[PDB]
């Protein structure tokens, strides 16, 4: 009986109509525009903002934003004078514990990715509190998407 | 003949704000004569012939004026408002009959993208944007770590007798994931344009040298002030100054022999850190080997420290000799401690990983994932507690402890008499 009632609730018309669930990128974005960079930023330093949910980091000369989105973990270490951060990156290979169905990023197997970036800095205390507030912000962010998915 | 200047204009991250000109023979900055900086205060001087391209962007201090020249070299000029642009763009054109280039910047906060090695720069685009760029002139050194992964280093901005103080946060290490089968083809093109010293001269190659932590067979090339670890997913080059402690130790089962390589900062494989490099040789393993030295470079810089050549010796005798050479550093042999069996060290368990324990004149070494050092003068007490065949031996030191299970009780009485021996405190419960 359960037999046939299942090969009459699916037909071959189901079956080729597949909703393959494409891992769905939830688009995320830190700035549209250069003015919503905050006046702040201007020392050649990382700086952190809350509102934008967005890290941004001195390479080269430019202030360039991360979202917190695209950041997964990071690790400091005294070294010396100098304080280091490696703040790590979501990457394939380097996985996060999210399951397929919605990834951090767009899928692209031509897409390269930023794995890692260390930074040091002379100013141990400031760097502290820098990696502090990069890490609440990660746990704020994941709190309010686990709130959501509960809602 | 108008010269337009500029005030505030900083070069290539410049702490101190300095004086742009722009003449028909070049282009000119001079630092401002307010700051003590020890320091050259020559004019920075760019001859017009030099000029290539000039591009206009998003910097930190404003809009950034980026000059590439025609010796690949890219000149970052920080602080312009954007009003300066119109006037910029008029006499740039003018005087050097060289288009402005205004380039947009992605500001989406997304790690992934195309890199595209530009002949001056390495560019990182995010949807069609450049997110940032890296001259090839910062690139100090660049290494595979990994089948899809390529990190390069930047080259420290300490003291050097012609560059400006910087100020701020520093970049040191980027690493990049090229996924697909891709970064070996990366990895060869970035080493062409980035013009990275050629024709190296290994002094000394060993192949095929099976290591345990982590486990792999690395081919080891030494230089004069690195040493270079060749492995099929991950190269590593380590300074010969990192290293601080050189190990050559004989494992109990009278068949093999272990190298053991302290270093400072712990190499990476991903998340994992190794401090400690375990080699594994055969003790019956023989190899000849000629140094590649000139007899000058051999007579002046290493005659009594290397041999000039080795005979048909075991190979890890030959390679504890080069490391002693080329590091300076001593290599720790096994000390007076003899085991009732007459062995030079003790099988034990730490926590669930079983290995062998080493008592050396100077130090506790334990030579199996992890592997863990402990030096005499950093232990409080060792208790000897009763699990029995065997005993537990508890060491207390500054920074924890560490319990060594399953030690024979034949082994008690010739370890404690060798701690008391060494000064050490021995506890027995």
């Amino acid at each position: 009986k359960i037999q046939k009632e299942g090969l009459a609730r699916f037909n071959k018309s189901d079956a080729q109509d597949g909703n393959e669930n494409h891992a769905v990128f939830k688009r995320y974005e830190s700035y549209v525009r250069e003015s919503q960079i905050p006046s702040k930023v201007k020392n050649l330093r990382i700086s952190i903002d809350p509102k934008a949910q967005t890290i941004i980091l001195p390479i080269c000369g430019r202030p360039v934003p991360f979202h917190i989105n695209s950041f997964k973990n990071g690790s400091k270490n005294e070294e010396g004078d100098y304080m280091y951060i490696r703040l790590n990156f979501n990457s394939p290979g380097m996985g996060s514990s999210v399951k397929k169905t919605e990834l951090p990023y767009e899928d692209g197997d031509d897409k390269e990715f930023v794995r890692s970036l260390t930074f040091r800095s002379t100013n141990k205390e400031r760097m502290s509190e820098v990696f502090k507030a990069i890490t609440e912000l990660k746990k704020t962010a994941v709190k309010r998407d686990q709130e959501r998915k509960t809602m | 003949m108008s010269t337009v200047d500029f005030d505030t204009i900083f070069l290539n991250q410049s702490k101190a704000p300095g004086r742009f000109r722009i003449t028909s023979s070049g282009l000119g900055w001079k630092p401002s004569s307010q700051v003590p900086t020890k320091g050259k205060t020559d004019p920075f001087l760019l001859p017009s012939g030099d000029i290539l391209s000039v591009s206009w962007s998003r910097g930190y201090r404003g809009w950034e004026l980026r000059v590439y020249t025609r010796n690949d070299k890219v000149i970052m000029l920080d602080g312009f408002e954007q009003q300066d642009f119109q006037q910029l763009k008029n006499e740039i054109q003018r005087t050097f009959n060289v288009n402005l280039e205004h380039k947009e910047h992605s500001l989406r906060g997304w790690n992934w993208g195309k890199t595209q090695l530009t002949r001056a720069e390495l560019v990182f685009n995010v949807n069609n944007r450049p997110a940032w760029e890296i001259p090839y002139s910062e690139i100090s050194n660049s290494n595979l770590t990994g089948r899809h992964e390529i990190s390069m280093e930047l080259n420290p901005k300490t003291v050097d007798e012609n560059h400006y103080e910087t100020l701020g946060d520093e970049l040191v290490e980027v690493r990049l994931y090229v996924p697909g089968q891709k970064s070996q083809l990366f990895y060869e093109q970035l080493k062409d344009k980035a013009d990275f010293d050629t024709t190296s001269e290994a002094i000394v190659s060993f192949e095929d040298i099976l290591f345990l932590t982590p486990r792999g067979r690395f081919e080891i090339s030494m230089y004069a002030n690195n040493l270079r670890l060749r492995g099929q997913s991950y190269d590593y080059k380590i300074q010969n100054k990192n290293v601080l402690r050189i190990f050559s130790l004989p494992r109990l089962d009278d068949r093999h022999h272990l190298v053991i390589l302290q270093v400072d900062p712990p190499l990476r494989q991903g998340q994992t850190r190794y401090p400690f490099l375990v080699m594994q040789f055969d003790r019956n393993e023989e190899l000849e080997v000629e140094l590649n030295l000139s007899d000058e470079e051999y007579k002046s810089k290493y005659e009594g420290k290397l041999n000039r050549s080795y005979g048909t010796d075991s190979t890890y005798k030959i390679l504890s000799h080069c490391l002693r050479g080329l590091t300076e550093r001593r290599v720790i042999t096994p000390g007076s401690f003899q085991s009732q069996h007459m062995q030079p060290g003790v099988n034990c368990s730490l926590k669930a990983s079983e290995g062998q324990i080493y008592l050396l004149d100077k130090c506790l070494f334990f030579a199996t994932k992890p592997c863990v050092y402990l030096p005499y003068s950093g232990i409080i007490s060792v208790v000897t507690s009763r699990g029995s065949r065997t005993f537990d031996i508890e060491v207390q030191f500054s920074g924890g402890s560490h319990t060594f299970a399953n030690i024979n009780k034949d082994e008690q009485k010739p370890i404690e008499d060798f701690l008391k021996g060494q000064g050490v405190r021995v506890k027995n419960e």
